[PDB]
This record gives structure tokens, C-alpha cells and sequence, in this order.
């Protein structure tokens, strides 16, 4: 049973309506199921432990028995009259609301009390590493004590109550074994209150540490089910939400990104220059679109973000072409009639809006750093919005210069300030971008081995690629973490892949002389580096031309392997290299024993 | 998907000025296209039979592949190189 | 908020209800139910 | 109860599992609930009637009692063990499958038998209108008979069995009253087997006809709930499906439709001519875009349809400008760089595809019809598809001419064949079009009083307007039909509106001298013509500038009135003008009595 | 078509099933149930 | 929705060759704009106060309306007529 206890308000006959939460002057009795007593007992148990320090310091008020907050009522206990009717409990143990209040504020008040002392006991305990993980190692007690008698700073609490803290301590450190009163010798065994827990944390030499290897697994299992690593290369529309894209604002360096390497950025590849004009704040400036191609951020295929083009440390040659100086650098949109990459001359450019200029010309924004005047780090920045560009077939964001007077000097300059580190930040997660279009769902499998070397590094913050990369990256840490894809152990991961290579290379051999019986020693090893190359750089699985990894099978395969692989690790997964791991722990205890030996001499 | 047309834009620019070359199956370069399989720039490598991208690095000496087929016009890029090799 | 009457023991627009958070009882149902292999059995 | 009968297969205790459809050598006994016996009895009853003709002609096989196909089993009868458990029926009347087969093929075999005779009886019966609808009117039997002894063609069956058909007849026509054997006189009352039914169909002078007025109502009620007339001016997205658009291919006459009168059709309003070229089938032709504006079907905002531009009977002046002759007329798409209505000269037009040319020049397609050579009726025709125009910001369908050689003669011609009757047929119902955009849902209330006089007649086959017109049209026939919106009876329809006008004109009077107390005699009459103008031309309610009808209240109001109005008509709704209607029926019976009077003399 | 077993009296992939229309029994559930005001009561 | 800009395109074309006739509340035409309410082409009719379309056709003697207010620039179309009336 569970929930609050109910009782037949109509008396005797208890039906699915003659019940009612048995409330009263104390609040409502909620049932205390077996396991929920484990907690409140485990919590109180950790407080009772500090008994010797509560009396010493006259705080506290006696040991806290959980049997002081409960009661022994009886009735039907459920979550609702209907279902509570199927849990007739007699003399169960319930805790009334007003009690659920004290057991709370008591464990809270006492928790402070101890939390404090417990902190002093520690700066003194750990102040001599009472924990080794291979074999033993003593340190003659006299010295030890006479030593901490020093180190411990005058405001601890282990100097005001030595054997009032010691008695608390003995129950937390199975290192300190108190000398028995009637034989005046230790005990071999150490009996700290955490008897079992402390036994099951020792780094057992057979397998690393059960508490470790156990969690590193349940931890990975969490992720595997959580983010949705499963279904990682699913071939079908998936809401961007399914990718929980967060804290995702990637930055670049356009005016370098080739147009074909990333759809969201077209260029004005035209013969001559395209000097246009525009009255901005009265003054008339001339946008240039200089000698080179001047790659500009396209506006369509640009998920309403927060574009913030930073222009700093980048050269600013106002020294040579004086034409450049005087011009306030500024991010400006450019609506063109004919599609760009077909826009020849000025009459082609519909209009030009200065979405964000920089007050003060190019001769105050400068700063000489050895001849080559740089740009005082400043951030121009628009706030592009999907629909502010409705209808408008062609429009481009360009972080240019806005020259107040074009001249012969700036005839080979080309004032694109795009060489600066632009940082787009998708401000509306629901919508992603792929191959130049804005969508609401991705098709994972499509984005695999479909980008090129740099059609990946040039991805646009929160676009399929960047999403089908953030995803693999989780799955990449589950294998990297739990599975042993980094040793000659032909693990579950590199194993799922090997079975694909076989089934694959086996049918490609079917029909024709079949002169080559499948290899296997070579297949195991080829798939080992395939699974390994993945854990290594999760990204690669997106680039066209990557051995194994990019065939449709793998990944879809890998994950579902790694999947079941985590759901069976056992507990002693740590047996892997638990030999050198062990031998390394003995190595430490031998060096730490060496320490105790000095504590033992210096302070005799 | 085959090639990714950014690759084919590197084919023609390596063929406008003929750099390419034609490698055979025994990883030796020839200029006849009849014994040759691999096609370089030397950015990208494509076997002429299956016509898929293989390795963005060249030195086709370090490429693994398993295909076998004959007849592959376009010879036109192959023909454009030897005209542009002068 | 139209009156209902019995469907549920409380009317919403009912007499003397009272929204009033208390730092003491942080509202919470049951999300973290453990089901992982080892822990569920 | 209903369904097949089940019985405890496990015996005695019948639980929700110890049951099982009691099947066997006869099939499965299905229960024959009370009403379902009404049908099979009503069906057999109509066959037994023909008893005298079955014996006469040695067919048949005795009267068909429905009690010959059933049985008297008993058990639990439901649709599934679970629910059949709650219908314990004892000695119910079930019909086994193999029986449900005969009662079927018997009623079918016999039905043919009678269907035939029953047809002969008729050509003879109705061959002297035995049905009047006001007062009576006889026709001395001798004459009548001695008359039909003539007319009836030699292959009837009423001449081979006179009083073998007569006996069948007497039970279907309460007009023929047989003379009683032991008093040798009629009976006043007529006792035809359809005693009741025939009594309740007579046009009762108090109210038209219960059978009529009853159905004309249930009929309207069907529609009202069906199509979804309710919610007719709902203000919120509604899937086009909710409008069941079918059999919907509207035709026009573009090159006349103003661009602003219908978004799906832009025009090349440019100064000079825009002669372009294109190699079509080798030969090079020149698309013209002549002197006038040449309105062309825009491609975007064009729901992938089946455009079929017919060019016939329309003038073809190859007589004057010889330039026109020789040019094969053809529907051609035109992709322009700069948006049309901004496309000045040839270099602006990206490309031109001849989506469908007409084989043979303009001098074989002609046909002289009094000087002015016309176009031999022929249909050019594309099959535009939403996505075949993906990306392509500007593209237009144009049914032009394709001149093989532009000349000075065709300098004021302008070869747009759009003056022809184009017929677009939406080939993909799911997607509609509104104000130039393609959507999947309409917002009804939005399309009311939002179109102009002709922003309606220029609507594009299966576009919101055409949908929010097909809808009102149903609701327009429900009122037109059921409700009396065509008499001074201030009906429920014109009444729902009057209450809106009041509540409306009443608050517009609130605040300020209120010198005008609402009218009402004038309001009733104004709303009467408003509801009337609607029934009249349902469309109007879409045009901006229509008195009353176009205020947001009405319609949303009207329908919900007309709604409840139909759900209460009573049965005697026919009482409306049931006076002149009655007086007109007596008028007919007086003229029909006049007929019987001649049948009575001529054939004595 | 994976075997079930009891949920329903028939397996789909079950032994000797048989798709076979007969002009005699035109398959039909119950769509035209009458509910109109006068007719439902 | 007010105007329906196909109506306003008929305003300017009737005022760029001024045919616009300004009518008062007593359904008489004047040329002063101060006493006038109704504005014609003569296709469309708009009361200058509320500025909504009233009748597709002209001849404002047959229009019902109930609005009352004052001055309404644009007088610019009214000013453009008398210049274009010459
Ligand atoms: C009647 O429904 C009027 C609206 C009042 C309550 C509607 C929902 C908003 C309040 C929620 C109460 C339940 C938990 C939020
Ligand atoms: C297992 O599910 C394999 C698929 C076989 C049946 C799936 C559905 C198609 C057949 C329908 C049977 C029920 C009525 C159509």
C-alpha cells in the first residue's frame, strides 16, 4: 500500500464512496510503506551516530527514534477512495501531516548541528588520508595524534572534544580501530557503523570497484534511454524537440566559407565593383561589394537568430587607402532584384538597410599593434526574423564598411568585414535548417555521410548537421564511457559493426567465382577501428568518404548494440584491466605507507 | 548520395588546367583512360568505374576499394585535360 | 468555473478556497520512479 | 437484445468466457429483435398481397409466413461473450444463417415474380389516375373498364387475368371499391391492405401532407448536421476536408481578370513589347507579350491543378497581320528573374518553356465565320504541380502564340490567347488557396465581406472563396427549402437576424441623447430582406458592402437559428399557405372529375 | 502476424483461414443508425 | 476590413482626372469638403467621416448610413481634383 489512509465515513461497510481521507486535528495520516522507513531510518541513523558530540555540547535532545513520529492506525490506504479500497491495512504505521513536519524539521535542525561538527571532524580526518585501496598500512597512533595536535588550526572542534569526536569518528573510519578496554589491544576487524556499505566500496582486487563499475553503467543506461540515442540514425522525420537542442550558439568566420560548403551563405561573384549608395542618418554612404566575391550571409535559410558579427583584431588598412578611414563599419542587409550570383550592377540591388552601424568612423575603432592597425574589439549585431523577410525572394546580410566617399584607392580593397568572427545564435529552437531550407523535423539517416569534410565544420548553429552531431556526441560518450572501445577486447560496440561487415561483404561475394572466402581476423580488426574511429570523433559519421562508418547499416547498428550491451554489463565490468589497475593501487598504498612512516618518525 | 557537386566543381577546375592524371588499378599513373581507374585532382579521388568519391587525399597508393566494371564516358574531362595540357 | 457538484469532492469556484504557497511543502508528484534494470530487478 | 445467440459451452454456469456463439449445421442463430421482424414482415406482407396472381399463374408456392424461417431457441444473445452475458433471452425468435439465406433469396425470387406483374397492373392503374387530393370524384365503372379494354396494349397481363389482377389491385388502390356480394352495392369506406399508410398520405386539408412536410424537415435536418452548415462562419482554422469539396472544376476568361481582383494572376504591365525567343522542336519562335498588359496566370498561388486553356470561337486575325498566321498557338510557362510587374525587357525573362504547343500553325486552326476567322475549338493544357516550381520565385503560365517571325504588323496585336475560356481543375483537394497563398485550412469568418463584387466571380476553382461559397450554398438550400424565408411570416431565419440588428442598433444608441428609440417594424422588415437576400444569392455574404448580411453577427447567427428552427418544425409545417394550396388541389380534382366524365360518356 | 494465442478466438496467420468474397453477403457494419429528433423520439 | 485597396486604386484614378464629386449629408454635391461627407468616383462611395466603402455603384441618394464626426485629412485627393479639373 501507499498514500494517505482512508476510513469508512459511513461506517462498517467500506465501499468505493463510503470512504474518506481520515483527516483530523493532526493533518492526514499518510502510510509509511516498508522502503520509505528505510530512508527516514537511514537519515536518523546517520544523526544518532553523532550521539557523543550532542551530549558533550549540551545541544541535541536524546537519540531520535523514528517511532516517535509515527502511529499505529488502521484502515484502507490508497491514493483515492476507489483504489484505497483494495489495501485494507491493519495497525499499519502511518505518520500524520503535522508529524511529517517534525520528522522533517528535526532531521533538518539536527542535520545542521552535525553538518557543522562533521565538517571539523573531517578537516582533521582526511587530513591524514585514512583511506588506502590495496593491502593495508598502519601509522603508530601516538605519533599520528601528537602530529595532528599540531597541524589542526586553533578553530577546529577536534581539539576541544578529542575523544568526543574520536567516538563519532571510530564509526565512520574503519581505519581508526579503538583499543579494546579489557585486553588493551586493537581488534583486527574494524566495526564502523557503515559496516556493509564500507565493505562494498573497498576497491575489490578482482574487479575495480562494485560501487564504481555499477554506476558507470546505470549512468550510461540513463543517457541511452534519455536523450534518445536509440533511434540515432532513424530514417524518418523527427521533431527537432526530439534532439533537445540547448545552449547552442555556434560562431564562424564567413567571407571565407565557400557558398557550396554551406547553403546559408551566397556570394556576389561579379566582374567589376558594385558601388551602391544609401542615406543612413542623413549622411550618404557607399556600400562597396569590392574586387573579390564578397561572401554574404543569405537571409533565407537563416532561422530567425541573433546574428552578432564581431570585428576585432582583424586588419583595418586605413593607412594605405585613406578611402577606408572615415567609413563607419556596419552590418547591412541587401535586398537584390535578380537573385545574387546573377546580380551584376548597382541597378540590380533593390535597397540596402543599415541594420546596425558602428558610431564613429574607421580611425577611432583602430588601434596600432605594430604598423598594421587592428580593430578595437566591437560587436555589430542584427536580430534577423524569419518573416521580416516574407515574400522578398532575395536578401543578404553583409557586414561591410559603408564608405563615406568611394575612391581609386579602394578599388582593390573590398570592405567586407565578414573576415571577423560572426556568432549566430538560433533564437527559436523549434525550427531547424537543412541544406538551405528551414524545417521542423530532421531525417537523421539523411544527414549521415552527406556532408563533406567542411560541409560539417561550416554547419549553421542549430541545423540538422549540428543537431545530428550533438546527438552522435552523446552516444559517443556512452560508448567511450561504459563500453571498452579502447582496448583489444573486441567489445559489444566493435562487434555489432563486425557482424554488419560480414553480412555485407558476404553477399557482395555471392554470384561470381566467390574466389575470396570472407576474412574475419581482418574484418574484426577493420570494424574495431571503425567503432573506435567513431568514439574518437563522433562527427566523421557525417562526412562522405569515411570507411565503414558511413554505410547505412552501422550506427543504426552500433547504437542498438551498445544499447543491449549496457543493459547487461553485470556489476564487475571493472574486471577489464583490473590487473594493472590493481597493481597501480598497491603502488599508491606503498607510497602512502611511506608517508605514514614519516608522520611516525618526525612527530614521535 | 554520390559525388556531392562541390566535388564535380573541383573536377572541372582541375581539368580546365589539366592537373588530374589517370591512375590504373595497380596504382600507377597513365594517360590513356583505358587501363585507368582512379581519377584525381589532387584534392579528390574517384574510381572511374563505380564513379564515387573515395579519398579527398590523393596518393591513391593508400586507398582501399572493390569495384570492377568497363565503359565510362565521360571521357570529355579526360579529353579536356590533354588539350589544356599545352 | 461553472459549478459541477459531485464529480470531484471540491468545487473550484467553491467557497473559501485559497492559493497560498508555503516554502515548507514544495509541490511534487512522482517523476523519478526508478526502473533501471539492476534497480527494478 | 441483438446479435448472434450464444450459449454456455462449459455448461450451466454462464460466465464472460464459458459462452460461445451457438453455431452448428445451420450456421449461427442471430436474434430477431422486435423491429427487425417489422421489416421482414412488411416485406413478406407486400408479397402475400399478390396471392391471387400467384395461384392464377401456378408460380409462387403458397403464402410466405416469416414464421417458417425462424426458430425458438434460447440462450444469451449479444455481440460478444462479454456483453451477450447481459441479455438472457428465453425462447426468443432467432433466424439461423442458412435461413437468413432463404428468407433472403425467397423475398428476392418472389420479388422478381411480383415486380413484373406489379408493373402490368400499374401501366393500367395509373393509366387513369386513381389518385385525387381534394374531395372525391367517381367514374361509372362500366365505362372505365370497357375503356381500358381498349387502351391497354395487347402485351399487358391485366387483360389475361382482369379479376386476378383486380383482386390484387383492390388492395393497393382505395379508389377501386369492389361491390359487396350480398347487397350488390359499394362500401363507402375503401379497405386496401395499406389501410393506415394510405390514410396518412392523403393531402390533409389542414396541413399540406404529413408525409411531405415531415420529410422536407428531416431532410433539411440531415444536411444541417451533415455537410457542417453549423459552424458556417466559424472564426478559426478549418481543414479543407471539413468542406467536402468535390466535383469542383471552375472555368474562366483571363487576359480580362484584373490582377488585383484575383491574386492568382499577375500582368506584364511594361512600356514597349518584350519579344523573347526559344528553340521549340528545333524551330525558333518568339513569345510576344505585345502592346497591352498581357495578364498571365501566376504559378505560385496555383494549387497543382489541371489547367486546360481552351481557345475556340475566339478571333484569330491572321488576315491582317500576316505575322500572326504560321505561329502555332501554345500554352507556355515563363520564368522571369525580376518579379513580374517589374520585368521590363527580354533580358529579364530567365527562360520560357512550351508546356504544350498546338501542332500546325495559325491557318489550319482557323475557320472563316463571316470574314473574322475564328479558332477551331481546341484545348491546350498543362498539368501544373506545386513543387515543379520549387525555389523559382517568379514564373507565370501564359497561353500565348509563339510567332515564328515577329514583324511590324504584329506591333499592336499582342498574341495572348488568354481571351479563351481557361478551365482550371484542382487536382489535389487537400490544399486550398487564399488571397494568393496555398493553405490547408480556411478561417471562414475571414472570407465574409472580404471579397469585392468580382473578387468572388474571379475566385480560383477550390479556393477559400469558392469553398466558403459551396458551403453557404448548402445552408442556403436548407433555409430556402425547410424555412419559409419567402413569405411575410417573419420566420425563424429572418428572426435570428432581427434580434442581432436590435442588440446592435441598440448599443450604438447608448451614450449620446438617444433621440431615436429603436424602430422594430422597420428592423423586422430590414432583417427580412437580409435573410431573404441571403437565401436568394448565398454568395453576396462574401462581398464587401452588403447591408446587414456582412456584419460579423449574422450568418453565424442565422445558421444557429435555422438550426434549432428545423429541429422543431413539428410535422404540420405545411400549414403555411395550406389554404391556397388546398384550394388549388380542389381545383385539380374538379378538372380531373371532368376527365372521368368523358371516360364515362365516350366509352359508355 | 506473429502468433498471439488467446487474446482473440482466431489467429490471423492461423491454420486454414480464407479470404473469399461472395456476392451473397456484402460486408457491412452499422452506419445508418437513425437518431434524428422525430425518429429517435 | 476597411477600403480593400482595389477601391483606393479607383479613388486616385478618379482624382488623377478629377471626376470625384463630394456630397454633403443632405445628398447635395458641393466642392468645399467642409460640409461634404460622401465621396464618389462614380464607381465607389465612401463617407469621409468613417472612411468606409458604402455602395459599389454611385448616386448617393439611395445610400443608408449612420456616422457623425468632423475634419479628415486626406484633403490631398480633394486638392488634387481641383488642380486636375482644369
Ligand atoms: C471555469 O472553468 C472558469 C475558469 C477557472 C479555472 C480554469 C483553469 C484555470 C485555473 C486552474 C485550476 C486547477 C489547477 C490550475
Ligand atoms: C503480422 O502482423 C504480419 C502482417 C499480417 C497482417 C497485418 C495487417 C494486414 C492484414 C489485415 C488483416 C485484418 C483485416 C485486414
Amino acid at each position: 500500500p501507499t498514500g494517505k489512509l482512508w476510513r469508512p465515513v459511513g461506517t462498517s461497510v467500506a465501499t468505493i464512496d463510503s470512504l474518506a481521507i481520515v483527516s483530523d486535528r493532526f493533518g492526514q495520516y499518510s502510510f509509511v510503506n516498508e522502503g520509505m522507513r528505510e530512508t527516514f531510518s537511514k537519515a536518523l541513523f546517520d544523526i544518532n551516530m553523532w550521539q557523543p558530540l550532542f551530549q558533550a555540547t549540551k545541544t541535541g535532545c536524546g537519540p531520535i527514534v523514528l517511532s516517535s513520529f509515527t502511529t499505529t492506525t488502521s484502515g484502507y490506504v490508497g491514493a483515492t477512495a476507489g483504489d484505497a479500497l483494495d489495501n485494507p491495512v491493519t495497525n499499519g504505521v502511518f505518520i500524520s501531516t503535522v508529524q511529517i513536519m517534525n520528522l522533517q524539521r528535526t532531521i533538518a535542525a539536527r542535520m545542521r548541528d552535525v553538518a557543522l561538527w562533521q565538517k571539523h571532524l573531517d578537516t582533521a580526518m582526511t587530513m591524514l588520508t585514512p583511506d588506502i585501496s590495496a593491502g593495508s598500512a598502519s601509522c603508530n597512533w601516538k605519533s599520528l595524534l601528537a602530529f595532528a595536535k599540531d597541524i589542526l588550526p586553533l578553530d577546529n572542534l577536534c581539539l576541544t572534544y578529542p575523544n568526543e569526536f574520536y567516538n563519532v569518528a571510530i564509526h565512520r573510519y574503519p581505519a581508526l580501530k579503538p583499543g579494546n578496554p579489557d585486553t588493551k589491544l586493537p581488534d583486527a576487524q574494524a566495526h564502523p557503523l557503515g559496516e556493509v556499505a564500507g565493505a562494498f566500496n573497498a576497491a575489490t582486487s578482482e574487479v575495480g570497484s562494485l560501487v564504481g563499475s555499477s554506476s558507470t553503467l546505470s549512468q550510461a543506461i540513463s543517457t541511452m534511454a534519455g536523450k534518445d540515442l536509440d533511434l540515432i540514425e532513424a530514417d524518418t522525420p523527427l521533431p527537432v524537440s526530439v534532439f533537445t537542442p540547448s545552449l547552442a550558439p555556434r560562431s564562424y568566420r564567413p567571407a571565407f566559407i565557400k557558398p557550396e560548403d554551406a547553403k546559408w551563405i551566397a556570394e556576389f561573384n561579379n566582374s567589376s565593383l558594385i558601388r551602391k549608395t544609401l542615406t543612413y542618418s542623413g549622411a550618404t554612404y557607399t556600400v562597396q561589394l569590392g574586387p573579390g566575391p564578397t561572401r554574404v550571409i543569405d537571409m533565407n535559410a537563416m532561422i530567425d537568430s541573433v546574428l552578432t558579427l564581431d570585428v576585432s583584431g582583424t586588419i583595418l588598412p586605413y593607412d594605405t587607402n585613406p578611402d577606408l578611414s572615415t567609413s563607419v563599419p556596419a552590418f547591412v542587409l541587401i535586398q537584390t532584384s535578380v537573385p545574387i550570383q546573377q546580380v551584376t550592377t548597382a541597378a540590380n540591388i533593390t535597397a540596402i538597410t543599415v541594420v546596425s552601424a558602428a558610431g564613429a568612423s574607421a580611425i577611432n575603432l583602430a588601434i596600432n599593434v605594430r604598423g598594421q592597425p587592428r580593430f578595437n574589439m566591437l560587436h555589430l549585431q542584427a536580430t534577423f526574423e524569419r518573416e521580416t523577410i516574407t515574400g522578398i525572394p532575395y536578401i543578404y546580410g553583409l557586414g561591410t564598411f559603408l564608405i563615406p566617399s568611394p575612391t581609386s584607392s579602394s578599388n582593390f580593397s573590398n570592405p567586407t568585414l565578414m573576415d571577423g568572427l560572426l556568432t549566430v545564435t538560433p533564437v527559436l529552437l523549434r525550427e531547424t535548417t537543412y541544406k538551405g531550407e528551414v524545417v521542423d523535423a530532421i531525417v537523421p539517416a539523411t544527414v549521415m555521410a552527406n556532408q563533406t569534410s567542411e560541409e560539417v565544420a561550416s554547419a549553421l548553429a542549430n541545423d540538422a548537421i549540428v543537431l545530428v552531431s550533438n546527438h552522435l556526441n552523446k552516444l559517443a560518450n556512452v560508448v567511450g564511457d561504459a563500453i571498452p572501445v579502447a582496448s583489444r577486447t573486441d567489445d559489444s560496440a566493435t562487434s555489432a559493426i563486425v557482424s554488419r561487415l560480414a553480412v555485407q561483404h558476404k553477399l557482395s561475394q555471392v554470384g561470381q567465382a566467390s574466389p575470396t572466402p570472407p576474412d574475419y581476423p581482418l574484418l574484426w580488426r577493420r570494424a574495431k577501428r571503425a567503432a573506435s574511429m567513431f568514439v574518437s570523433n563522433p562527427s566523421l559519421a557525417l562526412q562522405v568518404g569515411i570507411p565503414v562508418l558511413t554505410q547505412s547499416g552501422m550506427l543504426s547498428a552500433l547504437t542498438s548494440g551498445v544499447g543491449t550491451a549496457l543493459r547487461t554489463g553485470s556489476l564487475g565490468k571493472g574486471v577489464t584491466d583490473a590487473s594493472e589497475k590493481l597493481r597501480a593501487r598497491q603502488s599508491l598504498t606503498v607510497a602512502k605507507q611511506a608517508f605514514f612512516d614519516q608522520i611516525g618518525s618526525l612527530w614521535p | 548520395l554520390h559525388m556531392i557537386p562541390q566535388v564535380a566543381h573541383a573536377m572541372v577546375r582541375a581539368a580546365a588546367a589539366g592537373r588530374l592524371t589517370l591512375y590504373t588499378r595497380t596504382r600507377t599513373e597513365t594517360t590513356n583512360f583505358d587501363h585507368a581507374e582512379y581519377v584525381t585532382c589532387g584534392r579528390y579521388t574517384i574510381c572511374a568505374f563505380c564513379l564515387t568519391t573515395l579519398a579527398p587525399h590523393a596518393n591513391v597508393k593508400t586507398i582501399q576499394d572493390s569495384h570492377a566494371c568497363s565503359r565510362q564516358p565521360n571521357e570529355a574531362i579526360r579529353s579536356l585535360v590533354e588539350v589544356s595540357d599545352k | 468555473g461553472n459549478v459541477q457538484t459531485s464529480v470531484n469532492t471540491y468545487n473550484i469556484t467553491g467557497d473559501g478556497n485559497s492559493f497560498t504557497p508555503t516554502s515548507d511543502m514544495t509541490s511534487t508528484a512522482a517523476p523519478a520512479i526508478d526502473l533501471k534494470p539492476g534497480v527494478l530487478n
